[PDB]
């Protein structure tokens, strides 16, 4: 399993951006998935999750500006970031969580990350 | 006869997060435990049934290689009667536990400049684990009352944290590969022995 982020760049504040993370490679079960971000010098904070049962949680900073969506058809994870403030500047990372099937167990994975950069 | 595949557990390139700990059933093989206890390379090596001398002389129906990474000050907790973040929420052993904990410092393998985010542990849980339970749930921890409504925020903890192993932490806060050997006798006579 090999996650790969994309989308994002420089953007004037109050604009929007769609992050895409694209899974590649199989595994013997289906797993939850998260967005993390790491600000300049601050550490990696959780942004959101989405689970097998289709439930989301969001971090209180982004609650209601940001939206997590999967298209399992294309093996693609989506972060809609709207009404971006400068605080939202960070390297953004997709993470796949664990799952079992039977004796086997899948650990998770992180991607390389992508830079969002929000001026004013 | 061929040779139990301890090779695959100990010399594994990657190792599990402690919340999401690996188990590897060992069956239908010789053993030779002495390759293990005579390594140089094991910082820790407590046995709790049995003198590891005389476990070479004995036979079991199955053997399990539980195997994760923690910080060094957590390796205290991988034992009978223990308590804290790791014993309570990530990997409990039973009070009657009879087998072997092995561990060793993996600061060279499992660290990176900026932090290794791959290893994680579980910080909160509505109760403690039963012996050998594992819990790979996400699910926002409700520390208050007044409920979370899937926001992570005040009293509303995303309950899996990363360790972020740098090679410039001190030994308490650097990563240790652990491996618990558990040994069960059953009906179906034997499978793993000693040559
Ligand atoms: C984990 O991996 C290491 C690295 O490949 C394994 O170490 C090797 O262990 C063998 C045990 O059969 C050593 O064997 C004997 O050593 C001498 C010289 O050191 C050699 O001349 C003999 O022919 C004989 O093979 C071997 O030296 C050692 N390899 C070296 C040089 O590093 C280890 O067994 C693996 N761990 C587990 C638990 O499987």
């Amino acid at each position: 399993v090999q996650l790969v982020e994309s989308g994002g760049g420089s953007v004037q504040a109050g604009g929007s951006l769609r992050l895409s993370c694209v899974a590649s490679g199989y595994t013997y079960c289906s797993y939850d998935m998260s967005w993390y971000r790491q600000a300049p010098g601050k550490e990696r904070e959780f942004v959101s999750i989405i689970r097998r049962d289709g439930s989301t949680a969001y971090t209180d900073a982004v609650k209601g500006r940001f939206a997590i969506s999967r298209d399992n058809a294309k093996n693609t994870l989506y972060l809609q970031m709207n009404s971006l403030e400068p605080e939202d500047t960070a390297m953004y990372y997709c993470k796949s969580w664990a799952c079992s099937s039977g004796e086997y167990l899948y650990q998770g994975d992180w991607g390389q990350g992508t830079q969002v950069t929000v001026s004013s | 006869t061929n040779l139990c595949p301890f090779g695959e557990v100990f010399n594994a390139t990657r190792f599990a997060s402690v919340y999401a700990w690996n188990r590897k059933r060992i069956s239908n093989c010789v053993a030779d435990y002495s390759v293990l206890y005579n390594s140089a390379s094991f910082s820790t090596f407590k046995c709790y049934g049995v003198s590891p001398t005389k476990l070479n002389d004995l036979c079991f129906t199955n053997v399990y290689a539980d195997s994760f990474v923690i910080r060094g000050d957590e390796v205290r907790q991988i034992a009978p009667g223990q308590t804290g973040k790791i014993a309570d929420y990530n990997y409990k052993l039973p009070d009657d536990f009879t087998g072997c904990v092995i561990a060793w410092n993996s600061n060279n393998l499992d660290s990176k400049v900026g932090g290794n985010y791959n290893y994680l542990y579980r910080l909160f849980r509505k109760s403690n684990l039963k012996p050998f339970e594992r819990d790979i749930s996400t699910e926002i921890y409700q520390a208050g009352s007044t409920p979370c409504n899937g926001v992570e925020g005040f009293n509303c903890y995303f309950p899996l944290q990363s360790y972020g192993f740098q090679p410039t932490n001190g030994v308490g806060y650097q990563p240790y590969r652990v491996v618990v050997l558990s040994f069960e006798l059953l009906h179906a006579p034997a499978t793993v022995c000693g040559p």
